């Protein structure tokens, strides 16, 4: 699962 | 003559997936009877030759502005490989090299901290909203400010100041209305760093 | 050939009637064939005498620094008296003039505001008392920590930063053992300036 | 009335 800012992905692990 | 200055990513555009990050080569004060201007770039000794020339712009003080720039990985600046120009010249006895790394250093992680405005700051028409970010390196940050999935604007970032053991630390005001505040709207300070996980966190405040 | 500084006081120097503060005069890379420097001085045209030059040193690359340092009012500076300062020698086809003088700008009142560590911090061994310090002008300011008559140790300073109305701000954050703080001390911020009431304010911090 | 700072007078008023 993953990072999102503003819904940009920002970086998943 | 010539003079050249090597630029870094920006720091989101490295820290997201979504984006991608470059390092750019500008040779100001170029000549124009000897414009010309050629490149060579290394990547920790390896020369790579993936990488584009900007428009020839000209800067109305006799010289020209060439600009080169390189696609770079989030993978591997993060990790620390050496990216190095090579700008060469005929106005130019050598070639001239920089090479711009990142800072080296063990990365170390950022806490954030949301301190909600004093008590003695709720005659004012206005409060102050705080986040205290301590203890990441290296310095390289992105910092803001949101509510209820809205991009919350008159904030403003103190720059990176070194910190005593070594880390890095910086603060954000964020200015609201003190209406808005009251009504217990809660807003969120949102902060990227490599260290962080995701490269994410986002902590709230709130009445 | 040389090339001239002119340089304010401290604004701990300019805000404290026990302290007395000089505009400084650099005259750097003075020849050594040619080490004669005169200072002419003017108080907003007002050629004054009173400023003494301080020892000549060599510095080790091959030029003399010579310094004219002027005594000042503390009136005098904070009011926004153009102080000048006219440097001539041989080794100069002209003298060079150098102007300096505080921040013109209405004076505004620094609000102070003693910030608490984060909930999210009894956690960590050493915590964050934090001081915002806002919406004062100019910019030259003065801010120190302390607790039980003596001066905290470890603090840190941000820079002044610029504000969207034309006023500025600065974070502190002492960082201080949990133990202490926990232990009801009381730590107080001690800010400096012009447009504050005797020039000093002091907020505090405990539990 | 005063301000002092660490003992070292500042501003009278
Ligand atoms: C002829 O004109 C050109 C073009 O200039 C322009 O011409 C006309 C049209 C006017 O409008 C000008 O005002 C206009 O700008 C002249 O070129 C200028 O030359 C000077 C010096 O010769 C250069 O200064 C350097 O600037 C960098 C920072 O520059 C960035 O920011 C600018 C605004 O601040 C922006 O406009 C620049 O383009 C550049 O922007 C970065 O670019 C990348 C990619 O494009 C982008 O991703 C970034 O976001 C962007 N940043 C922005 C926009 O903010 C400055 O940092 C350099 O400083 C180092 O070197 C100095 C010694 O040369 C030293 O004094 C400095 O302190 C600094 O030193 C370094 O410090 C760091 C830590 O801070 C340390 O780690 C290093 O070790 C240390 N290195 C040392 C000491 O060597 C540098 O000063 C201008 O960039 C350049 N202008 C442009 C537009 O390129 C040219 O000089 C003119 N010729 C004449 C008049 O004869
Ligand atoms: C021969 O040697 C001497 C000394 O050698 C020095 O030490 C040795 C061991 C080597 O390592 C050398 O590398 C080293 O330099 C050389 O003398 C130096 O000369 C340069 C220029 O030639 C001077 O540069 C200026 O610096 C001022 C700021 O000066 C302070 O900070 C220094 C550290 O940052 C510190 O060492 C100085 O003592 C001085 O410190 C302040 O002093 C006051 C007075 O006592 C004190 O109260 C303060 O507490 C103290 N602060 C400290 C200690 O932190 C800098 O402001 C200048 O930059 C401006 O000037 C640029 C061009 O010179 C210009 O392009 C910039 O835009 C900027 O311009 C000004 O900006 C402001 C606001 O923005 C405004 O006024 C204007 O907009 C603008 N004004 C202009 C443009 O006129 C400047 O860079 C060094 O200070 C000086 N060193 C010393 C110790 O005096 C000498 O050059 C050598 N000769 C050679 C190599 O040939």
């Amino acid at each position: 699962d993953c990072a999102y800012h503003k819904g940009e992905l920002v970086w998943c692990t | 003559g010539p003079s050249v200055f090597l630029f870094p990513p920006k720091p989101k555009d490295t820290l997201m997936i979504s984006r991608t990050p470059e390092v750019t080569c500008v040779v100001v004060d170029v000549s124009h009877e000897d414009p010309e201007v050629k490149f060579n770039w290394y990547v920790d000794g390896v020369e790579v030759h993936n990488a584009k020339t900007k428009p020839r712009e000209e800067q109305y003080n006799s010289t020209y502005r060439v600009v080169s720039v390189l696609t770079v990985l989030h993978q591997d600046w993060l990790n620390g490989k050496e990216y190095k120009c090579k700008v060469s010249n005929k106005a130019l006895p050598a070639p001239i090299e920089k090479t711009i790394s990142k800072a080296k250093g063990q990365p170390r992680e950022p806490q954030v901290y949301t301190l909600p405005p004093s008590r003695d700051e709720l005659t004012k028409n206005q409060v102050s909203l705080t986040c205290l970010v301590k203890g990441f390196y290296p310095s390289d940050i992105a910092v803001e400010w949101e509510s209820n999935g809205q991009p919350e604007n008159n904030y403003k970032t103190t720059p990176p100041v070194l910190d005593s053991d070594g880390s890095f630390f910086l603060y954000s005001k964020l200015t609201v209305d003190k209406s808005r505040w009251q009504q217990g709207n809660v807003f969120s300070c949102s902060v990227m760093h490599e260290a962080l996980h995701n490269h994410y966190t986002q902590k709230s405040l709130s009445l």
